[PDB]
């Protein structure tokens, strides 16, 4: 149920220690990353305009 | 999202640009927004020196 | 002699130069002031607005 | 005898439109253009010079032209000679001198009319008045191609053309400094000859007297220089100093000067390629890796295929010097493979590691690779396959046991294991905890990176740096629109 | 072609390779040689058959029966020429083009398939066209020649996706994908088997769901399961045929290690052996091994070395070097420590490492730019 | 000799070019320095002190025990370099014969404390992180520059 | 300059002319199965192939027997 | 003439060089005009106003509205706007005392 991510939490066998973690912010890195990915063809178009122009 | 609502657009520009190269159609200059978009941003640059002189004394 | 041709011949070589310098502060004034006249031109128009 | 004799004469007049078109649009458009005010218009022709010089490296015009086809060879600039007025009726000789030579046949010969080559700079070169651009762009541009084919005695020839060369304009220079566009480009114009008859240098001479000269005539070029002309000047010095020169007292860390603004968008790519040629040899792992690798994505104008092969073999060479090898993965192209299909084996079996086999297979098949010379790097190699391993070893397990990992590494005794992986703990590389409690040899070998470990201080510099790569660039994304916006 | 021939002339490569199966395929491949014309295929491939004492016997009956039929179809053309219509001459020497590919020759096949291939009236037929190039390109393994009529004739449909000509080419697309590596572009592919059916033209319904077993077995998690076959009852349908896959699919989502690999050495076996998916044996087994083990090690913090040697059923000292080549080699969590012989990892990929997942396009992004202040003023 | 007895084997490493002249390449002197130098790479000090008595009767013997002499302390001390803790048990092996120079010289050199038959290791890792003010400050300053390279021409 | 180009492909010429078409061919036994296929996974699976090239190729029929064994 | 260029031109330096300040004075001065003036007719659209309907735009930059009481106004379009809000069959609105559109109601 962990491995399914039904709540937050993570098993142990050599000591058995129990972790509940989470984390808020996820809307950051995706917008982010998708900027960048979406950056990229900007830059590589605009190398292909001034790649064609030039040469 | 702003930002990247315009990229999707932005996208789609160097298609005509890659066609037409003469005149201009679109009255929106998609520039001078993210220009102001930016202006926005540096707050966080403004103020974090000024955390840090807060922090510091 | 083999002076003015020389000496002061590298020195209005380097004047040269220093046209070269001040063809950059030239068309670095050029290039400011039709910019400069891009931002009046638009401030001008929206008084005219 | 039909198929030549009928099939002769359409092959040799294929070049003669673009080449006479060339010319004249280059010639009459480069004095015609800066003709006016020369020193105000500057590097308008520059990329234009170099790309029609890239443009026709790959000529294959000079094939069967050896027979009654020379014509070219004795005819020349021919332009407003012996009078800079009253042009007319040269410009009816334009087509006059054009048109004597096309009636019926020609009188042409190849190694006849070569030395007399300096009638016309004695009195005029072109028109009197343009002397140096018009010398230099009339001179330089037709003589590499009748000095084509250095080998069968031309070597004797280009001597010639070299005294002609200087005792025209450069055995100082025509006149002490030009300092216009003639001389911006004369600076690439020159050294580019001598990257011509560099290999009449090499060839059977040695560096006594031109390239020793070039330091004289390197610090003539004026301090004042932007560095472009006198860098690539520096290039065959440096590259002359690549073969064999291994004094490193002076051009290390004393050849390192204010570094003008030096690219030319390619030397940046050749030039550090020779100066990670030459930081290659100290085994330099952290500079030579990042910015020879950059240097290898650099110059992807002309070709980045067959001139890359080997700043990607060294870069190789030295990548698995670290333990960790990346191959060829995002570049597809069939130069690289083949150069690297005998180095395959040996790169591949760097990281296994194993010292009794390998260390036969080298020298087994090992014919180019170790025949390149003093097999440094290679014999370094030998004995640093043990530590690119321990240093697998060191992203291996912390326990090292006295029979399994020791057995497993061909090392088996007490000593000389945790000696060497002391001399392993003493680069300061790895991390590791030296403890002896029971005889076993423990190791904490905490590699976690900074996440939530002092991160402010980790990527403080990060950001610094970063933006100072990036505002640079906004810096180069407002100076080129001031460029634009210069001429309106 | 779509007969038979393209399956029994396509066992030529458990044919070749292995000696021991090397008795069947010769079996069926010589009983079924005298039909689709497989003269010229098996005498290409004679080098890896038997001897010549039985194969000039039937050669000059094929190699008259070839020119008979084939001047037949050259007749029959000629009668179908200097007459109004098109696809009676569609039909001539598209037939003509199917004999040649009964024979196994693309030269004139190939000029052939030209021919009706400029004469088409529509694109449907186009589109027909082009898979009578795919049938055959399958068993010619081309890359690029089955990807350009596919490229040029993929584009500017216009008439919908029909029931076997769509979902033929979809089933095409499932095979050069199965060719190719990609695997999660080819994991929406498989996703239309409602409506696909028995072909036996390039592969049966049953050999469909046996291959697409392994790209959606390896190539999908468990939420890419649970939703698409799990779901699913296409799945739930075919798993009646083979007690195996429902053992490999239950055993691999249940995480039962001690059964899957006593079990996996018939997925090892049959895993080589085939056409088209022989040459990838060696990424499945890496990839599906160090799947599970970021399955299993996923929800697992820290593992002792008695739970796993249970769990796994194998010895330490090959997990040992196992985990070790799959710290560096792998790369699938953080560094691993034998301090106590406990399998303990940290793996802080989330806080710090999911902003840090764009500092790799921060610094290609800054070369790029660095290119972009190349391109300045040349 | 000279150039790995002045700690300048970086002048030997780009010096290894020149030597490869093929000149001999079959003597043991020829080959002598280069495979005493990259034992010195790998650092083994047992294969040379076994090697002592490799050396034939060529006179420089005593030279390459002045080479001992001068890397003696380099490979001193980085086997003293003790990053946790290190047991005199492996000093004994380690280090040269009974006679007691380096426990003498090595405690007016180093200037440790010696305890029960065994050496510690103090100040590793001990240092304590910065209070996060002067860096809070070189950030403001760093804004400042931010300001001033963001917003100069204006 | 783009003129010292020219010796480097002359030392083209010579890998050219040391085996006429004969790593085209050889090493085309393998590209004809690695024609197509992203060369980015051909460095991890040739990694593990040439890795295990040597011994154990396969080992997954020999766990079978080391189960009882190990 | 030969040597009096140098000194001569030295004056033509001086005159060029006095020109950097001023160009700095005159690209940070009218920067804060053009957001002054910028915010001055920023401000000016106000939110109180009464709402219209489009009947037909009959050239760039110009078109006719009408007024909720059925009279027809011809009022010059603000140039900020786009070509989207345009629309013949739209919800334009003016202001009660400028009569200019700042935005459309969907």
């Amino acid at each position: 149920m962990i491995l399914d991510k039904k709540f937050h939490g993570i098993l142990d066998q050599g000591e058995g220690v129990l972790i509940i973690f989470d984390e808020p912010p996820v809307d950051k890195t995706y917008e982010a990353a998708l900027e960048t990915i979406q950056n990229m063809s900007k830059v590589v178009d605009s190398l292909y305009n001034k790649a064609k122009k030039l040469t | 999202n702003y930002n990247k609502a315009v990229e999707e657009e932005d996208k789609m520009t160097p298609e005509q640009l890659a066609i037409k190269n003469v005149g201009k159609q679109d009255p929106k200059r998609h520039l001078e927004e993210h220009v102001d978009v930016l202006m926005t941003s540096n707050i966080v640059q403004c103020l974090a020196a000024m955390l840090d002189t807060v922090v510091f004394k | 002699l083999e002076e003015g041709k020389a000496g002061s011949g590298l020195r209005q070589y380097y004047l040269s130069k220093i046209e070269e310098l001040q063809l950059i502060v030239n068309d670095k004034s050029q290039n400011l002031r039709r910019l400069q006249a891009q931002r009046n031109e638009l401030n001008a128009k929206v008084r005219l607005l | 005898p039909p198929g030549g004799g009928e099939q002769e004469p359409p092959p040799p007049p294929a070049p003669q439109d673009v080449e006479m078109k060339e010319e004249a649009a280059t010639g009459g458009g480069s004095t015609g253009e800066a003709d006016g005010k020369t020193a105000a218009a500057a590097a308008e022709h520059s990329q234009r010079e170099l790309d029609t010089v890239t443009l026709e490296d790959i000529k294959e015009h000079v094939k069967q032209l050896e027979k009654a086809v020379s014509g070219k060879e004795p005819r020349f600039v021919l332009r407003a000679l012996r009078m800079l007025p009253s042009t007319s009726r040269r410009l009816n000789h334009y087509v006059l001198y054009k048109a004597v030579q096309g009636f019926f046949t020609s009188n042409n010969a190849t190694r006849d009319f070569l030395l007399p080559f300096l009638e016309e700079p004695m009195d005029t070169e072109a028109d009197l008045q343009f002397r140096p651009r018009t010398g230099k762009a009339a001179s330089t541009p037709l003589l590499p191609e009748v000095e084509a084919y250095l080998q069968l005695l031309v070597v004797i020839f280009m001597m010639n053309s070299k005294r002609y060369k200087e005792a025209q304009k450069i055995s100082d220079d025509l006149m002490q400094k030009i300092s216009t566009q003639n001389r911006r480009a004369l600076d690439l114009v020159a050294a580019k000859c001598y990257y011509y008859h560099a290999r009449v240098y090499e060839f059977l001479d040695k560096l006594d007297v031109v390239r020793s000269f070039l330091h004289a005539r390197l610090r003539t070029a004026t301090l004042r220089h932007d560095a472009d002309g006198q860098a690539t000047l520096l290039n065959l010095l440096l590259r002359n100093y690549l073969h064999y020169s291994l004094y490193d007292q002076a051009e290390k860390l004393v050849s390192k000067s204010v570094f003008p603004e030096q690219a030319n968008n390619n030397e940046w790519a050749r030039y550090l390629y020779y100066t990670g040629r030459i930081k290659a040899i100290q085994l330099e792992y952290s500079e030579a890796r990042r910015t020879m690798t950059n240097a290898l994505r650099k110059a992807p104008q002309h070709t980045a295929v067959g001139f890359k092969q080997t700043v990607h073999k060294l870069l190789i060479v030295v990548e698995l010097l670290l333990g960790e090898i990346p191959d060829r993965l995002q570049f597809r192209q069939p130069s690289l493979k083949r150069s690297l299909m005998p180095y395959f084996l040996l790169t591949q079996a760097v990281r296994t590691g194993n010292l009794a086999k390998f260390n036969q297979v080298l020298d087994q098949f090992g014919e180019k690779f170790q025949a390149d010379g003093t097999y440094t790097l290679i014999i370094r190699l030998r004995h640093n396959v043990i530590k690119t391993g321990v240093r697998m070893i060191s992203l291996s397990y912390s326990r090292i046991s006295l029979a399994d990992i020791a057995q497993k590494l061909q090392l088996d005794s007490p000593e000389d294991a945790e000696f060497i992986v002391a001399k392993a703990i003493r680069d300061g590389v790895i991390e590791a905890s030296i403890n002896h409690e029971k005889g076993y040899v423990q190791s904490k070998e905490m590699i976690d990176i900074y996440s939530t470990r002092e991160p402010q201080l980790a990527f403080h510099q990060r950001i610094s740096f970063c933006l100072d790569i990036h505002n640079m660039s906004v810096k180069a994304m407002r100076f080129p629109p001031k460029s634009y916006n210069k001429d309106l | 072609p779509k007969n038979p021939d393209l399956r029994i002339a396509q066992l030529r490569f458990l044919l070749s390779l292995p000696e021991h199966r090397g008795d069947a395929a010769v079996r069926d491949e010589l009983m079924a040689a005298v039909r689709d014309n497989n003269m010229a295929p098996y005498y290409e491939a004679l080098c890896k058959s038997l001897d010549w004492q039985i194969d000039v016997d039937l050669l000059n009956k094929m190699k008259k029966a070839n020119e008979d039929e084939l001047k037949r179809l050259d007749e029959e053309l000629e009668d179908a020429e200097k007459n109004l219509g098109e696809s009676e001459i569609r039909d001539a020497m598209m037939a003509k083009a199917e004999y040649l590919c009964r024979i196994g020759d693309k030269e004139g096949a190939l000029t052939a398939f030209r021919k009706t291939y400029d004469k088409t009236v529509a694109l449907g037929h186009r589109l027909d066209i082009v898979f009578y190039l795919l049938r055959i390109g399958l068993f010619y393994m081309d890359n690029d020649l089955i990807t350009r009529n596919t490229e040029k004739a993929k584009s500017l449909i216009e008439e919908g996706g029909d029931w076997d000509r769509r979902n033929r080419l979809k089933v095409y697309q499932g095979l050069y994908c199965v060719a190719i590596r990609d695997f999660k572009q080819a994991a929406e592919l498989f996703l239309d088997t409602v409506s696909t059916f028995t072909s036996y033209e390039l592969m049966d319904y049953k050999t469909f769901v046996t291959y697409t077993v392994y790209v959606s077995m390896i190539a999908l998690e468990r939420p890419d399961l649970r939703e698409k076959v799990i779901k699913g009852a296409e799945i739930l349908e075919v798993l009646h045929s083979l007690p195996a896959v429902r053992q490999y699919l239950f055993s691999l989502y249940e995480c039962r290690y001690s059964v899957f690999f006593q079990s996996l050495a018939v997925v090892e076996q049959e895993m080589k052996k085939d056409w088209l998916f022989a040459p990838h044996y060696r990424y499945y087994v890496r990839e599906m091994r160090i799947h599970a083990y970021s399955q299993l090690l996923e929800s697992y913090r820290s593992l002792t070395l008695g739970y796993m040697a249970e769990a796994f059923g194998v010895g330490v000292e090959f997990i040992d070097q196992e985990l070790s080549r799959f710290i560096a080699a792998g790369r699938l969590h953080c560094k691993i420590d034998k301090v106590n012989e406990i399998v303990e990892t940290n793996r802080p990929d989330s806080k710090n490492w999911q902003y840090q997942e764009t500092i790799k396009k921060g610094d290609l992004l800054l070369n790029r730019v660095q290119k972009l202040s190349r391109v300045i003023n040349m | 000799l000279f150039l790995l007895s002045q700690n300048r084997v970086a002048e030997f490493h780009t010096e290894l070019e020149r030597l490869p002249a093929k000149d001999i390449q079959t003597n043991v002197y020829i080959k002598h320095p280069v495979s005493l130098e990259q034992y010195l790479m790998e650092g083994s000090y047992n294969k040379v002190f076994l090697a002592k008595g490799n050396i034939p009767a060529e006179s420089y013997t005593f030279f390459i025990d002045i080479l001992l002499d001068t890397i003696r302390d380099e490979i001193a001390g980085c086997i003293e370099k003790a990053y946790e803790k290190i047991l005199f048990t492996e000093a004994t092996r380690i280090l040269f014969f009974n006679t007691p120079k380096k426990m003498t010289d090595y405690a007016k050199k180093r200037g440790w404390v010696l305890g029960p038959n065994n050496y510690y290791s103090f100040a590793s890792q001990q240092q304590k992180p910065e209070d996060t003010t002067i860096p809070s400050t070189e950030l403001a300053k760093q804004v400042i520059e931010y300001a001033r390279q963001l917003e100069m021409i204006v | 300059m783009s003129e010292k180009k020219q010796p480097v492909d002359l030392g083209l010429l010579e890998e050219d002319d040391e085996f006429e078409e004969f790593p085209a061919e050889d090493w085309a036994g393998l590209d004809e199965d690695e024609d197509a296929h992203v060369w980015e996974d051909n460095w991890d699976d040739d990694n593990v192939e040439d890795d295990f090239s040597n011994q154990l190729r396969a080992e997954l029929e020999k766990h079978g027997y080391k189960m009882e064994t190990s | 003439d030969l040597y009096s260029r140098y000194k001569k031109l030295q004056q033509e330096l001086e005159f060029l060089e006095v020109q950097e300040e001023y160009i700095k004075d005159e690209q940070k001065n009218l920067k804060k005009e053009f957001l002054h003036a910028q915010e001055e007719v920023k401000r000016i659209q106000s939110i109180p106003l009464v709402i219209g309907q489009f009947l037909e735009a009959v050239d760039q930059n110009t078109a006719i509205v009408g007024s909720t009481t059925g009279s027809n106004y011809y009022v010059r379009i603000l140039s900020t706007i786009d070509r989207e809000l345009l629309k013949p069959n739209a919800s334009v609105a003016l202001h009660k005392h400028s009569n200019a559109l700042v935005d459309v109601l969907p």
